[PDB]
């Protein structure tokens, strides 16, 4: 929401995200999150193999492809595997959305009632209490 | 189908000449940009089948006849005429209100003349199927090609006319190879649910079985109406499904199903207008209407006046007030009536409970958690929040409970600790409770204690103790026959619209022209009283303030008075004596 600001007065003119999110919301984890990608710091200091468990393992499988192929030549691991880490959105509430964008929030902390076949494919928050808790399993 | 365009052209005629529908199409489109410029309404215009018959005879005649033909092209024109109006910056739905009808019929009499064609069905809704998403509108992103992909998808409910089936899952790389990712929240998912339909219990024939058929709900109509109610569905009757013919060999004689898609669902058992709040506001200057009003509770109850004066200043209840970052004082006011039967203590509440607004009513035990939740795995008192719960047999109830009440009444809230879910959840309401007596008739003349039978906080609690006796005199007597008599042989609806203007507008504050009043009156109370019976307490005073600010919303008064102080003794006098 701030950087629209900039991105608008205060030009040059820009088009909006923060309707066009949670609009979608599931699209922007597969675009919004590997966009990190291209812009991360590739040393990044100290980082070694092992240390870790099981980056040494495809380290080890980048070290055999390149001497493999390089070998070869004398289409590649997909960019979802090589992450170690998950992008959350957090909701606006909020104190500066009075900028105002008004109608822009869910973040609007609605009755499970109030959910409708409209919401789906729509970040919404919701409130109550926590029932039958699963216990963890890994996907 | 040159035929369908027809009904299309044919249906666009009958908007505009005469024009009366397009304003509420208008209306709807101008509402939403109003929402769109603030800081929800159903899209579908109700047609009223009146009109319908001004027109075109053949064209109405055809709606009931054979409704698969008729709504869908109908219904693309209404689109059709919402895309011509302002502007840019959806389906629809039909309504058909009617003027029914021939097709008027009950559940119970139904199937086959019936089927294929419009019915009004009416009954009871049970059990109220659960709520819950459909899928209609395949969207998906092909990258790098781009574009924007869409698939639709037809269901078994689908328009109204049968289609070969779309379903079911994903496109998933049409055409050439490229990938589809679903889009969501893109893509459109119209809500759907079931509800059966059994004949009303009271026109059943015989000890013979009801009979019940199922009514789809489509979009809006969701969850419009809970199990139990009154309804009169309106839709097309459909027999969907194969009966068992479409596989071959299903040898069983059973087949067709049938259900109602749509439509309406008027339910059957506010808005001031212009006139109305001048009715009120006329009226609020008169000096002797609280007197009146307090008149108009009872048609069919003698005397009384006091209590009703009572229920009265409990619909009202003394505004509500939350300190700043601190505990708030309970502003509604909490009566009991005690007395032999006969003394309409039953036959008072249900007179409560119809012009209430809200709320539920419990009858002794009764329970279980009474206002809880429960902590379902794997109440009422909450879902009564802003309203008046009814208490009958109050004395019957099991301590368990009141134990709970205590917590409820005074303090307000709810807690719930119990696995659990760990919550302090709101329950404000307002209560009333109906007792009998000990033991036999004996509360007239039975000590000032020892009469109730429950002691005792919750003697304190309620701010009013009322008091009735059925003791017999042979004048009183004459009078009860005659009122009695032709009760067998200003209007009372006008109340509760005077009340809901009186209860958001306005609180009355509070003024020094009263307060010494009520100081005065309850010290006298305290030291006298506790000579003359029990219990006094600040308690007492609270009630006090109470009674004053909710007899000064009965004036409209955007302040409290003396006068009002007043008459919050009297009441709390004949309480007292």
């Amino acid at each position: 929401l701030q950087y629209q600001n900039e991105k608008f007065l205060q030009g040059t003119q820009a088009d909006d995200l923060v309707s066009a999110i949670q609009q979608n919301a599931n699209h922007f984890t597969e675009l919004f999150c590997r966009a990190i990608d291209n812009n991360m710091p590739l040393p990044t200091k100290e980082i070694d193999y092992k240390d870790d468990v099981l980056d040494v393992i495809l380290n080890q499988r980048r070290l055999r492809n390149e001497r493999m192929l390089s070998d070869r030549t004398n289409e590649l691991f997909p960019p979802n595997l090589t992450r170690r880490y998950f992008l959350y959105f957090k909701p606006l509430s909020q104190n500066c959305a009075r900028r105002y964008r008004k109608k822009a929030i869910s973040s609007k902390p609605l009755s499970v009632r109030q959910i409708k076949g409209d919401f789906l494919g729509q970040l919404i928050t919701v409130r109550g209490i926590i029932t039958r808790v699963s216990d963890v399993k890994p996907a | 189908d040159a035929v369908f365009g027809d009904r299309v052209r044919r249906f666009q005629e009958f908007l505009d000449t005469f024009t009366s529908y397009r304003d509420s199409v208008r209306s709807i489109q101008v509402y939403n940009s109003n929402n769109a410029a603030n800081y929800i309404l159903p899209h579908r215009i109700i047609i009223s089948l009146d009109d319908l018959r001004e027109f075109d005879r053949s064209f109405w005649s055809g709606i009931l006849v054979e409704p698969a033909y008729f709504i869908p092209p109908a219904e693309k024109a209404l689109t059709d005429l919402a895309d011509s109006m302002d502007d840019v910056p959806h389906p629809w739905k039909l309504s058909f209100k009617g003027s029914f009808g021939a097709h008027a019929l009950s559940p119970r009499t139904l199937t086959a003349q019936h089927l294929n064609k419009l019915v009004s069905v009416e009954g009871i809704v049970t059990k109220t199927s659960l709520v819950r998403p459909k899928l209609i509108r395949s969207v998906h992103y092909a990258a790098k090609t781009g574009r924007f992909h869409y698939r639709d998808y037809t269901d078994a409910t689908t328009t109204l006319t049968t289609r070969i089936p779309t379903p079911a899952i994903y496109p998933t790389e049409d055409t050439e190879g490229n990938k589809l990712t679903t889009e969501y929240g893109y893509s459109t998912f119209i809500d759907h649910q079931r509800i059966t339909v059994q004949e009303m219990p009271e026109m059943a024939p015989a000890g013979q079985l009801p009979r019940s058929i199922d009514v789809i709900l489509d979009d809006d109509l969701v969850d419009k109406t809970k199990p139990g109610d009154r309804v009169n569905v309106v839709g097309v009757f459909k027999s969907l499904g194969a009966g068992g013919m479409n596989q071959s060999n299903s040898n069983t004689l059973i087949g067709f199903k049938t259900l109602i898609l749509g439509n309406t669902v008027y339910p059957l058992h506010q808005m001031l207008t212009d006139f109305d709040i001048r009715n009120i506001n006329k009226l609020s200057k008169k000096k002797d209407i609280f007197d009146i009003l307090s008149q108009s509770l009872a048609p069919s109850i003698y005397g009384h006046d006091h209590i009703k004066k009572a229920i009265l200043l409990m619909l009202m209840g003394g505004v509500e007030k939350n300190l700043e970052n601190g505990s708030h004082l309970r502003g509604d006011i909490n009566i009991l009536m005690v007395g032999d039967p006969s003394t309409a203590k039953s036959q008072l509440l249900r007179f409560v409970l119809n012009t209430a607004s809200l709320a539920i009513a419990t009858t002794g035990r009764g329970s279980s958690g009474v206002g809880l939740t429960a902590a379902v795995t794997t109440g009422a008192m909450v879902l009564a929040d802003r309203g008046v719960v009814c208490i009958d047999e109050f004395d019957k109830m099991t301590d368990v409970d009141r134990v709970a009440i205590h917590e409820v009444m005074e303090q307000q809230t709810v807690t719930i600790a119990k696995a659990g879910i760990h919550t302090t959840l709101n329950a404000r309401c307002s209560v009333i409770a109906a007792a009998n007596p000990v033991f036999g008739q004996y509360d007239v003349n039975r000590d000032p204690h020892q009469n109730i039978a429950l002691p005792d906080s919750l003697l304190s609690r309620f701010d009013l103790l009322f008091v009735v006796t059925d003791d017999i005199n042979e004048i009183r007597d004459r009078s009860i026959s005659e009122h009695v008599l032709r009760t067998h042989r200003v209007t009372i609806p006008f109340l509760r619209k005077y009340v809901q203007y009186a209860k958001e507008r306005v609180i009355p504050q509070l003024t020094q022209e009263a307060i010494n009043v009520i100081v005065k009156n309850y010290t006298d109370l305290r030291n006298d009283d506790n000579t003359k019976k029990s219990p006094i307490t600040a308690r007492t005073l609270e009630t006090l303030i109470r009674l004053a600010t909710a007899h000064a919303k009965v004036r409209l008064s955007k302040t409290v008075n003396k006068v009002d102080a007043k008459v919050a003794a009297n009441l709390l006098r004949f309480a007292l004596l």
